[PDB]
């Protein structure tokens, strides 16, 4: 059951590269693609994410995409950059200028067939393709505009495969341009229709965590991406390793999404750690459980107590008592039962994996489908309309052939998404 | 959605082309009327200088008649 990974644009390729660094280390693959590994749990499901090449090398099933060559050069210059298959670098030259319209309609359209050709080659070698995972931001032009263009075309050619994304939401606290709310809103409209699951990675939350919890005065994208790579490693655990669950992307979708459009997840992680500085006391299973459910550990800047959990998936990594894990997980639900919808019985499922992530003896990763995610979309909707009511900065988009009407439809669809999440928060 | 995608890029091509077209026609019309107007002004200037030669001939004629 092979997954095809695609990373698009500046943010997509930077968090994409970190993800492949991190899970390669967990599976015992070095920058050359060779396995110098301790345990054999590391290789049992290694084919979900890695093609095997002659000479027992492991090559990521990864495609790197950008309309601008710069950050893909840095990836190839990067530590594990030599592990990626060079044919799977697909890039243009003109960039996207932080413009969804250029990524989606004019620049990205010129390049998208070359990417689909690379997607096809990787898929035809798959015994049974699960589907795809895309890393991208929603605030730029390439990951957002061309990424959602790729999703739409991938769906046309593979309509029975699962589409999963890790989507980084823009925040004024960590912001490149004023038009991010425009790019994000146009993208969400695409994500609502064309993904089965998207992890909402909120740059607001990543910033708040670094500043407040990790006491990092001036957080860089490097500090943000340490959080992102830890979250990506955790939420993938049950796809990559053998366990009592043996999950795949479709089963995750079936068990997490009660209504098709409500497929946007708040990820959570514990313990929260900053890069480089290690702390030497492991948590207790009781500590892991409380931190993973704490709003201060959510990667989407929403208060869970402002909504209800439709479904939750939790994964505990490290050598620990599964009895204690079970008791602590039962404890949080029984003590906080009002925050779990009563009409989905037993909507919390826990998995355990023996292999911990690098640098931690124990970790807990949280995947929540909460109606509180609507706060994220409301925040973006306010920033959109603040400019849109004066049609501010629109010429960047009408200059690529876009119409105001398209902005009105995307805003209206995202408002409907907020309404639907509100509908189930009271039931 | 594919239909709408190529209509967007065709629209972008059509606006950019139309802008190029109107700029080219605008200055072609501007340079044409500028050339006419300047020539009309120079033509009027010569036409009045030439009238000064017509008048100067008449002046000498009247002097001859006075003999
Ligand atoms: N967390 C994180 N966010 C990023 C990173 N790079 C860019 N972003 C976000 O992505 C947005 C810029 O879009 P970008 O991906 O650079 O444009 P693109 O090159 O067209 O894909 C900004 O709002 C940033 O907040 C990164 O390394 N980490
Ligand atoms: C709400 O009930 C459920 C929620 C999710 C699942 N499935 C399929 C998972 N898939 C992956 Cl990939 N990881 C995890 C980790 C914990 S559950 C889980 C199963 C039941
Ligand atoms: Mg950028």
């Amino acid at each position: 059951r092979e997954i095809v990974h695609i990373q698009a644009g500046q943010c997509g390729n930077q968090i994409g590269a970190k993800f492949w660094e991190v899970i390669s280390d967990e599976h015992g693959i070095d920058p050359t693609g060779s396995y110098h590994g301790d345990s054999d749990l590391q290789l049992e499901r290694i084919n979900v994410y890695y093609n095997e090449a002659t000479g027992n090398k492991y090559v990521p099933r990864a495609i790197l995409v950008d309309l601008e060559p710069g950050t893909m050069d840095s990836v190839r210059s990067g530590p594990f950059g030599q592990i990626f298959r060079p044919d799977n670098f697909v890039f243009g030259q003109s960039g996207a200028g932080n413009n969804w319209a250029k990524g989606h309609y004019t620049e990205g359209a010129e390049l998208v067939d070359s990417v689909l050709d690379v997607v096809r080659k990787e898929s035809e070698s798959c015994d049974c393709l699960q589907g795809f995972q895309l890393t991208h931001s929603l605030g730029g032009g390439t990951g957002s505009g061309m990424g959602t263009l790729l999703i739409s075309k991938i769906r046309e050619e593979y309509p029975d495969r699962i589409m999963n994304t890790f989507s980084v939401m823009p925040s004024p606290k960590v912001s490149d341009t004023v038009v991010e709310p425009y790019n994000a809103t146009l993208s969400v409209h695409q994500l609502v229709e064309n993904t089965d699951e998207t992890y909402c990675i909120d740059n607001e939350a990543l910033y708040d965590i670094c500043f407040r919890t990790l006491k990092l005065t001036t957080p860089t994208y490097g500090d943000l991406n340490h959080l992102v790579s830890a979250t990506m490693s955790g939420v993938t655990t049950c796809l990559r390793f053998p366990g009592q669950l043996n999950a795949d992307l479709r089963k995750l979708a079936v068990n997490m999404v009660p209504f098709p459009r409500l497929h946007f997840f708040m990820p959570g992680f514990a313990p929260l750690t900053s890069r480089g500085s290690q702390q030497y006391r492991a948590l207790t299973v009781p500590e892991l459980t409380q931190q993973m459910f704490d709003s201060k550990n959510m990667m989407a800047a929403c208060d869970p107590r402002h909504g209800r959990y439709l479904t939750v998936a939790a994964i505990f990594r490290g050598r620990m008592s599964m009895k204690e894990v079970d008791e602590q997980m039962l404890n949080v639900q029984n003590k906080n039962s009002s925050y779990f919808v009563e009409w989905i019985p037993n909507n919390v499922k826990t998995a355990v994996c023996d292999i911990p992530p690098r640098g931690l003896k124990m970790s807990a990763t949280f995947i929540g489908n909460s109606t509180a995610i609507q706060e994220l979309f409301k925040r973006i909707s306010e920033q959109f309309t603040a400019m849109f009511r004066r049609k501010a900065f629109l010429h960047w988009y009408t200059g690529e052939g876009m119409d105001e009407m398209e902005f009105t439809e995307a805003e209206s669809n995202m408002n409907d998404l907020v309404s639907e999440y509100q509908q189930y928060q009271d039931a | 959605k594919r239909e709408h995608e190529r209509e967007v890029i065709q629209k972008a091509i059509e606006e950019n082309n139309n802008f190029i077209k109107m700029a080219k026609e605008k200055l072609a019309q501007k340079m044409e009327s500028n050339k006419e107007n300047r020539e009309a002004h120079l033509a009027a200037m010569l036409e009045r200088l030439q009238e000064k030669d017509k008048h100067a001939e008449e002046v000498r004629k009247n002097k001859e008649l006075k003999e």
